[PDB]
């Protein structure tokens, strides 16, 4: 190693990480929207007499 | 030999024409019940009301799964075989199969049904779509000239040259309400319904991977370039 | 420090392997044409198919990585610093060898957008802009992070190459996608085709003159060593160049539909272009002055020489069919396609071999090619090849053009179009055998190149590049 | 063109030429006059750049090309809307002026020769040499891609050299062939005459008519094959299948005008499927001076 | 887990993997009928594997990954040349040829794990069946207990084990080649007598053996994914043959073979 | 004479100049074919090419044939005579991209459309050397066998709708029946004979 | 549009 570039390792560690961040939330994404109510929960129900 | 089918998920005018197939002339005896009548109007883009006063016969629901009063059992003691769900046949099978299966059927009066299927021998399955087709039977028609594969086409008119055969499925005429090309359309947009129902993700999934794919170069390129960089 | 010569060495690697391949495809497509049934009734390998595929191939994939080469390698040299980014440096050279596979995946599946040189569909023109920025930051930030304090002629040449053959590229390729690799043209009729041949004639004349004229500027001075002729000459050369193969495109449709104004402005523009065209030429040859005896001694002066010459050649060629009364005998002849390969086989590829020939063992470490009896071999095979194919393509363009507008007194076509065919047949077979010819003259510079290649030991290549 | 875009073709063209003037002649303005070994001084590589002059024929061939530039760009249109002053045309050089001129004078002189050739009747013009060799120049560039190179045809069109007519012989027929264009109609008799009739009738077309022998092996009835063409087959054919010439139906007796093959594998795919030729109407594309020619060289390939 | 979907193959592949206790030439049925936890496969055996699947196995797999990274960890890596990296320390104590593993390992891991989800995403959103692979065909159509597939396969993953049970005619002796086909990768590093770690220098003999137990394994996964065939059949024996040679003869091929010199510094 | 060192020494001020002089010439030839009536006008009578037509293009464009063909008549006597009617530019201002071509393999076909049967380009697309012996034109006996799927035709007629080219919805919604069951060879061979046919 | 396409195959003829 000779001389390495701050500022470039500083950048591209944090653009990695924030770009990684992105990515955990869009994996997020399945397991936070599968426990909304699903077409099962979403039957509704009719009028009673 | 299976046959091939150009099947576009794209298309809401063939799945709906094969979803009213399905409804008409297969839940007689076939369920979809993993398939909500809901889900199906919502993807083929049928109105809720139009799907309720056209497709669900059973007095189920919309949100309702595309159940019938045929129950396994029942249908097993009188088929010899339970006619089984429809909703994952296309991926069970596959679309090439289904469509073979489907323009297979043949009169036999060795049969219990007095029909037997190319694709599916001696399969147990009543020929349901005989009025739409018409009596098919094995025997002689033309069929295109074929030499190790040297396929003879018309160079002018560009109809196939053809000579007789005795062992072909040939349709007698004026016996069914659709000639061959229509009664192919009716399997074809039929299988292609069955295609969505088996896998109704297809779409939103070819969208959604390509968006995940792009995101996943993005973050290759940084971290190709935090790893090439740092390794110095 | 040294130079970033491990992007120069693999694109030297990938040019030769590129343009083995290119001109092979090409030999197969004149084959074609001589013998049809060299399609075998494949959809993929048709003539249609296959011809867009080798002239973009040709181009883009051997003279675009050897002017890459040249210009990573000449830049650095004559500036005396390392590329402004090794990422971005090797960046691209995969990204082009990935625009290479792209032409070789799409182009014989049909995928192409029917513009000579623009064949490359969405999504992959895409990449070949995305890839071609990085080139334009790697090129013009080591000329900003020079340690001299002037900028070399050569230099000129290739920024401007690479800043037009990327507004071009831009603006030529301004299309609506119907889906990946699949598109449409912005531009209709007679706009779209002034836009396709102002990128076309553009495609040449600054992708295959003015990049290639940097690579002449540096590797004959330094492959004689001699000085530049005249340093008022490349000026004067280097901006009226530029400034006019803008303007003379017109000529590409000079009897077309396009209004007359235009066709008349790219002739008389393509006639001024004439002379600074001769001004660089005049300036390669006059380099050697006092230095002619080496090309018995060295092939690769030789290359370069017969490259210069030509491009004095094709340069005086091009302007005479831009007159509108010798375009109307050769505008859809096989006397174009002579043009262009007296163009692309005397100059571009005749440049190439040379700079190749100087560069390789330069950037592996080795003093010498493996053969310079090869090197001559290779030269004699290729001038034996091109010249061939020149003179079949000149005599079967002016039969054409000659049969079709042949009438007899009584008014009445003299002679059909199958009649032109079969007096063209000959010239075909003629075609096929020069480009045997140049085939196996770059089948030899590949053994060569491969086994220059290896031998090379490890620190042989590393001391190589030591910045000086 | 707007006046606005007219001056700027004129503005940039004329802006282009006059800095490439000012580029050439400040380049010049102090070159060292003699040839000069002296070098530049700045070394980029070991490439040094001598300061020899602007080569004096380079020079004058730049400034002689930019003066023909304001040549052909005043005689001929180019500088913006600006018309041209080239003596002759009425308006400068223009592609669609110079194509009125060139046909105008070939209708002067080419023109006289078609009209004598198309007084005469088309037999008269057929026992003319230069009418023949006419017709051959004028059938080799529109007429060969489907009558052959020779007049003989392929598989679908007529050999016009055999002395056997489907659409008529005679000289005015084989005028208004060439002419009005000709579209006959074989209908498709596939299940009109059901799938094993298209088979008999057919193996009697090839039998007794044509003369011939069914493919050693083949199986066919001649007597139903002909109970068939007696009752839906000699209406618009002959009675003993010699042909209704006015309808273009071929002689089912002669396997020699059979454009459509002979062979008892080809024959019921014309009794299949139909047939329905067509003779491209040559009135639009020729004329119909170069049409009444083309009617006689067809009268001296096969009937003379 | 492959029994959790309860379709056809989950149902008949369970029903085949647990008669092979069956095999077992005394208490192998009652060790079936006792895994099954009823007389045939049915949801008892589907809760009790789905109970497994979810939380025990989970439990036992998490525990030998910390297990297994400790030891490692206790003894330090590998490396493809084989070299023990630290016999040459520097005055800090590091290994000459050592490098951190965070930040330099971690920052190639991620890489590395960013192509992997390229192309875990690619088979999830576009074909998330491979070819009938990753999600069988038949698997499908429900679970049916009377109507067995026309041929019935394992998944991919086990298939080479299941083509050397199906090379041995007999069904205990097919067991137990099964069982010993994954219980020899145990005593792997006791059978291993080479001077040296790496095949880089390793000679001829462990490289051809190498070569031929990957192809071998291969070639019994490719082949105990289909139907039998009488070419099947006959490479499936021969692979089972020389996977097994593969480790009976490595004791031997390891020292008979010549190994190169393992260089003091790691090449690179 | 010596002031062009400034731009030697400036990376900057050398990318501008260059950037500029390329940027005349591409300004004067390419913006003020916009704007201009003749190069925009369609030639009355015409119309946008079918659905099947837009597909056979596509398909001519698929092949490749520009390289040999050219859809460009000159206005020379010999020229018209062997092909007719000079093209002219109102013609093409409906065709992106342009297939005017600079090659001549084979004859023009700017005014193949009503010259020849449907027939022959059937036979002739099909096997070029039956009906022209010394034709050096490939085979292409594979147009018979693939068929449409009509897939692209609405996203194609409303892409090219975008560019300009005056469709409408009724054209949109029909282009998939109108290429519902053609050969790919029909399609090809439809979109031929609609060449050149708005002049005569 | 929908509805002709989603149209019951059988049809039943009632009085009135
Ligand atoms: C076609 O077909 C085929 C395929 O398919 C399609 C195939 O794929 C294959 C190929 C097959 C393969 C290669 C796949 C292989 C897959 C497998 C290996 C799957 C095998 C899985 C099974 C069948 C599961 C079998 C499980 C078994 C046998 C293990 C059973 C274990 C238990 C039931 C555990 C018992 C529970 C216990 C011990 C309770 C805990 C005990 C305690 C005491 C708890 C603690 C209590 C206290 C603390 C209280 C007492 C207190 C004390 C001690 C006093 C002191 C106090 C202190 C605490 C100190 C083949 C051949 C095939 O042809
Ligand atoms: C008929 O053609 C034969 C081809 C060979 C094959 C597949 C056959 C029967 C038994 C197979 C062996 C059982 C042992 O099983 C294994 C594992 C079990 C060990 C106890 C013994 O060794 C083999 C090395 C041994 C073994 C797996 C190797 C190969 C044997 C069939
Ligand atoms: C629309 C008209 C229908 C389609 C499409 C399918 N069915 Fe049926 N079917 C019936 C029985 C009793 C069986 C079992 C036969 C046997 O197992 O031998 C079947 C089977 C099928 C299959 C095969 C699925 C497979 O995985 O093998 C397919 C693809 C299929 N059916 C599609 C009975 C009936 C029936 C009762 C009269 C009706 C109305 C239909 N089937 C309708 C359709
Ligand atoms: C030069 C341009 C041409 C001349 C002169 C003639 N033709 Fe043709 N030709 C073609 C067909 C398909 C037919 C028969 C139509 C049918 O019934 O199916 C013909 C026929 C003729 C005839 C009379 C035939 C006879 O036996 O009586 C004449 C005199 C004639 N043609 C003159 C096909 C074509 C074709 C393909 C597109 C072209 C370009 C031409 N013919 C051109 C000429
Ligand atoms: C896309 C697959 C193509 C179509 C559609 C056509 N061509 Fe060609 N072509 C070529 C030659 C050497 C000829 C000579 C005359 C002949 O072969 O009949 C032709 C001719 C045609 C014609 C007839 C034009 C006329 O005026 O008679 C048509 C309608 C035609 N071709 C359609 C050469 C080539 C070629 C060079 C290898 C290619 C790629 C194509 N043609 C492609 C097509
Ligand atoms: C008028 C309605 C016809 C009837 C009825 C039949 N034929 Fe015909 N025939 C007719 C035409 C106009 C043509 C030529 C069409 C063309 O495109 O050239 C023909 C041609 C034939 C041929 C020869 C084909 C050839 O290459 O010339 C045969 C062998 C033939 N037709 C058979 C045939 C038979 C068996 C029919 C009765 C069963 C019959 N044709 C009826 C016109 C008409
Ligand atoms: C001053 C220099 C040049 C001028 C004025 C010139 C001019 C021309 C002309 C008039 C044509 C005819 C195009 C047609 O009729 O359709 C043409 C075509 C062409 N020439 Fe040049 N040329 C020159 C140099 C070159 C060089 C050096 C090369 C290659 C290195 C080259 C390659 C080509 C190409 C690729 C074409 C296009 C072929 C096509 O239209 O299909 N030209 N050029
Ligand atoms: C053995 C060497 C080569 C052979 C045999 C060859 C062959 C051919 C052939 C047969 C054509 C088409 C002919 C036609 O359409 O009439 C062609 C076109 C072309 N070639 Fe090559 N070629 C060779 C090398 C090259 C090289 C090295 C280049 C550029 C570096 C090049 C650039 C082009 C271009 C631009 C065209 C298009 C010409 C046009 O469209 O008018 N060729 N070549
Ligand atoms: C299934 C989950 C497993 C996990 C999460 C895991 C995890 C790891 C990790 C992180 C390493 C260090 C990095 C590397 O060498 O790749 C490692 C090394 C190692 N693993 Fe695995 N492992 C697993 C399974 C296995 C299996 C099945 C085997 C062999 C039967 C195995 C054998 C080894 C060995 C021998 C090493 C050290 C070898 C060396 O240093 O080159 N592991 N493991
Ligand atoms: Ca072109
Ligand atoms: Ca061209
Ligand atoms: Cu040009």
């Amino acid at each position: 190693n000779d001389g390495v570039n701050a500022g470039r390792r500083r950048f591209l560690v944090a653009a990695t990480s924030v770009v990684g961040a992105a990515g955990a939330v869009g994996a997020a994404v399945p397991f936070v929207g599968s426990w909304f109510p699903s077409a099962k929960a979403k039957a509704a129900g009719a009028p009673v007499q | 030999q299976l046959d091939h089918v150009d099947i576009d998920l794209t298309d809401k005018a063939a799945m709906q024409d094969g979803a009213r197939t399905f409804a008409n002339y297969c839940m007689g005896c076939h369920s979809a019940k993993f398939q909500r009548y809901e889900r199906v109007a919502t993807d083929l883009g049928i109105p809720a009301d139009l799907m309720m006063e056209k497709l669900v016969f059973t007095g189920a629901k919309i949100g309702d799964h595309m159940d019938i009063g045929m129950k396994p059992a029942d249908a097993k003691t009188w088929f010899g075989a339970a006619p089984p769900d429809l909703t994952l046949v296309a991926r069970v099978r596959g679309t090439d199969w289904l469509y073979s299966y489907l323009r297979s059927f043949y009169e036999d009066p060795k049969r219990p049904w007095g029909v037997n299927n190319v694709i599916f021998p001696n399969v147990g399955m009543p020929n349901v779509l005989a009025p739409l087709q018409g009596r098919q039977v094995i025997g002689c028609k033309q069929v295109q000239v074929v030499e190790d594969g040297k396929k003879q086409f018309d160079p002018l008119t560009g109809t196939p040259l053809t000579h007789e055969a005795c062992d072909q499925l040939t349709v007698v005429p004026k016996t069914g309400e659709l000639n061959e090309a229509q009664f192919d359309e009716k399997v074809k947009n039929l299988v292609t319904f069955l295609a969505y129902s088996a896998n109704p993700n297809k779409l939103a999934s070819e969208r959604i991977g390509t968006y995940v794919l792009l995101y996943l170069a993005f973050f290759f390129v940084f971290a190709y370039l935090l790893k090439r960089e740092y390794w110095k | 420090p040294a130079y970033n010569y491990k992007v120069v060495r693999q694109f030297a690697i990938m040019t030769v392997v590129w343009g083995v391949i290119g001109m092979g495809l090409g030999v197969l497509i004149a084959s074609q044409l001589v013998w049809p049934q060299m399609n075998f009734d494949l959809p993929w390998t048709s003539f249609g198919r296959l011809r867009p595929l080798h002239t973009n191939l040709v181009i883009f994939a051997f003279g675009g990585c050897a002017l890459f080469a040249t210009s990573y390698y000449t830049v650095q040299r004559t500036c005396q610093v390392r590329l402004f980014s090794d990422t971005l440096a090797a960046f691209t050279f995969w990204g082009w060898q990935a625009v290479a596979v792209i032409l070789l995946v799409s182009l014989p599946l049909g995928n192409t957008t029917t513009k000579e040189y623009a064949e490359i569909e969405f999504t992959g023109a895409i990449w070949l802009a995305i890839v071609w920025v990085a080139y334009a930051v790697v090129f013009f930030g080591t000329l900003i992070k020079r340690k001299v304090k002037h900028i070399y002629v050569g230099n000129w040449f290739f920024g401007s190459f690479i800043l037009t053959t990327a507004m071009l590229h831009i603006v030529n390729h301004m299309s609506l996608p119907v889906s990946w690799f699949k598109s449409y043209s912005m531009y209709s009729g007679a706009t779209d085709a002034m836009v396709q041949w102002w990128y076309g004639h553009n495609a040449v004349g600054f992708f295959l003159t003015t990049g290639f004229l940097g690579m002449m500027y540096y590797f004959v001075p330094k492959q004689a060593g001699r000085p530049v002729y005249s340093y008022r000459l490349s000026i004067v050369h280097f901006w009226a160049l530029i400034t006019l193969y803008i303007w003379a495109g017109p000529h590409h449709l000079h009897y077309t539909a396009l209004p007359d104004w235009a066709q008349s402005l790219g002739m008389v523009m393509s006639l001024i272009l004439l002379a600074p065209s001769w001004g660089g030429m005049i300036n390669g040859m006059m380099t050697l002055s006092g230095a002619w005896h080496k090309l018995r001694d060295d092939p690769i002066l030789r290359f370069l020489v017969v490259s210069l010459a030509f491009y004095g050649m094709s340069t005086f060629e091009g302007p005479m069919m831009a007159i509108k009364t010798v375009n109307a005998l050769s505008h859809y002849t096989d006397w174009t396609i002579g043009h262009v390969h007296a163009g692309a086989l005397g100059w571009v590829a005749m440049i190439t071999i040379g700079s190749l020939y100087h560069l390789i063992p330069k950037v592996y470490g080795v003093e010498k090619m493996h053969s310079v009896g090869l090197i001559n071999a290779h030269f004699w095979l290729a001038t034996i090849g091109t010249v061939l194919y020149i003179a079949s393509l000149w005599v079967n363009g002016i039969t054409q053009g000659l049969m079709w507008r042949a009438v007899n007194e009584d008014g009445t076509l003299t002679y059909s179009f199958v009649e032109s065919l079969v007096a063209s047949h000959p010239g075909f077979i003629v075609r096929l055998v020069g480009g045997g010819f140049f085939l196996t003259g770059m089948l030899l510079m590949s053994y060569n190149t491969w086994r220059t290649v290896r031998q090379a030991r490890p620190e042989g290549i590393l001391a190589a590049a030591r910045m000086a | 063109m707007t006046t606005f875009w007219s001056l700027y073709i004129t503005a940039l063209t004329v802006g282009t030429l006059i800095a490439l003037l000012w580029l050439v002649f400040a380049t010049r303005k102090g070159e060292a006059k003699g040839t000069t070994e002296k070098t530049m001084g700045h070394s980029y590589d070991g490439i040094e750049e001598y300061d020899n002059p602007l080569p004096k024929w380079w020079f004058m061939l730049y400034i002689g090309t930019i003066v023909f530039s304001v040549g052909y760009l005043v005689l001929y249109p180019g500088l913006g809307n600006w018309k041209g002053v080239l003596p002759g045309y009425e308006g400068g050089w223009t592609q669609d002026k110079q194509w009125e001129r060139e046909m105008n004078i070939a209708q002067e002189k080419y023109g006289p020769i078609f009209a004598k050739y198309a007084a005469m009747p088309i037999e008269e013009v057929a026992k003319d040499e230069h009418a023949m060799k006419m017709g051959s120049r004028m059938f080799a560039t529109y007429c060969s891609i489907c009558h052959g190179s020779d007049a003989k045809g392929a598989l679908g069109f007529p050999n016009l050299a055999d002395n056997e007519w489907r659409w008529g012989g005679d000289p005015q027929s084989i005028e208004t062939t060439i002419l009005g264009g000709r579209h006959a109609i074989m209908a498709a008799w596939g299940d009109i005459l059901g799938e094993d009739g298209v088979k008999n009738v057919a193996a009697y077309v090839r039998t007794e008519l044509a003369g011939l022998k069914l493919p050693e092996g083949t199986k066919a009835d001649v007597e139903a094959g002909k109970q068939i063409f007696s009752v839906n087959c000699v209406a618009c054919h002959g009675p003993e299948g010699k042909g209704t010439a006015l309808v273009g139906a071929p002689n089912l007796t002669n396997p020699g005008a059979f454009i459509y093959g002979s062979s008892y594998a080809q024959l019921q795919q014309t009794i299949r499927h139909g047939r329905q030729g067509q003779m491209p109407a040559q009135e639009p594309y020729l004329g119909k001076e170069k049409v009444h020619i083309l009617a006689a060289y067809i009268y001296n390939l096969s009937h003379n | 887990g492959y029994l959790l979907p309860w379709g056809q193959m989950s149902y008949w592949g369970a029903q085949v993997i647990i008669s092979l206790f069956g095999a077992i030439p005394v208490v192998g049925e009652d060790l079936a009928q006792w895994i099954r936890g009823d007389f045939l496969i049915s949801g008892i055996t589907l809760n009790r594997f789905f109970a497994l699947h979810v939380i025990a196995l989970p439990i036992v797999l998490l525990g030998l990954v910390v297990l297994h990274i400790l030891a490692l960890h206790e003894v330090g890596s590998n490396n493809p040349d084989g070299v023990d990296i630290k016999k040459k320390k520097d005055e800090n104590g590091v290994p000459l040829d050592g490098i951190a593993f965070h930040p330099y390992y971690t920052v190639k891991d991620i890489v590395g794990v960013v192509v992997f989800l390229f192309i875990f995403c690619t088979v999830i959103f576009f074909f998330p069946e491979m070819g009938g692979y990753f999600l069988e065909k038949p698997n499908f159509e429900m679970a049916n207990q009377f109507k067995t597939p026309e041929h019935i396969a394992p998944v991919w993953y086990f298939t080479p084990f299941y083509a050397i049970l199906r090379a041995v005619p007999d069904k205990l002796m097919g067991v137990v080649a099964m069982g010993a086909a994954i219980a020899v990768l145990f005593v792997l590093p006791w059978l291993d007598r080479s001077p040296v770690r790496s095949i880089r220098y390793k000679g001829w003999l462990s490289k051809l053996w190498l070569v031929i137990f990957a192809v071998s394994f291969v070639i019994l996964g490719y082949y105990g994914a289909q139907a039998p065939s009488p070419l099947g059949t006959t490479l499936s024996r021969v692979c089972t043959v020389l996977y097994f040679a593969f480790f009976i003869l490595m004791p031997f091929y390891t020292r008979m073979e010549k190994t190169k010199p393992v260089p003091e510094r790691v090449t690179g | 004479m010596k002031n062009h060192e400034i731009l030697e020494k400036n990376v900057g001020l050398l990318a501008i100049f260059m950037v500029i002089a390329v940027s005349i010439g591409g300004l004067t030839q390419i913006v003020p074919l916009f704007f201009q009536d003749v190069t925009n006008t369609p030639v009355e009578g015409m119309k946008p090419r079918t659905a099947l037509e837009l597909e056979g293009r596509d398909i001519y464009i698929r092949e490749g044939c520009v390289g040999c063909h050219s859809q460009m008549v000159r206005p020379f006597r010999a020229e018209t005579e062997r092909y007719g009617h000079y093209s002219v530019a109102g013609e093409s201002v409906w065709d992106h991209p342009f297939l005017w071509g600079s090659k001549r393999t084979g004859p023009d076909l700017a005014r193949v459309g009503g010259r020849y049967s449907d027939d022959w380009h059937r036979a002739h697309l099909y096997n070029p050397r039956n009906v022209v012996p010394e034709s050096k034109m490939p085979a292409y006996p594979w147009l018979v066998e693939n068929k449409l799927d009509g897939k692209d035709t609405a996203t194609k007629m409303e892409v090219l709708r975008k560019l300009g080219v005056p469709y409408t919805d009724e054209d949109i919604a029909g282009a998939r029946e109108a290429v519902k069951g053609k050969t790919e060879m029909d399609a090809l061979v439809a979109f031929l004979q609609g060449l050149g046919t708005s002049i005569k | 549009a929908i509805a002709k396409r989603l149209e019951p195959v059988g049809k039943v003829c009632v009085q009135g």
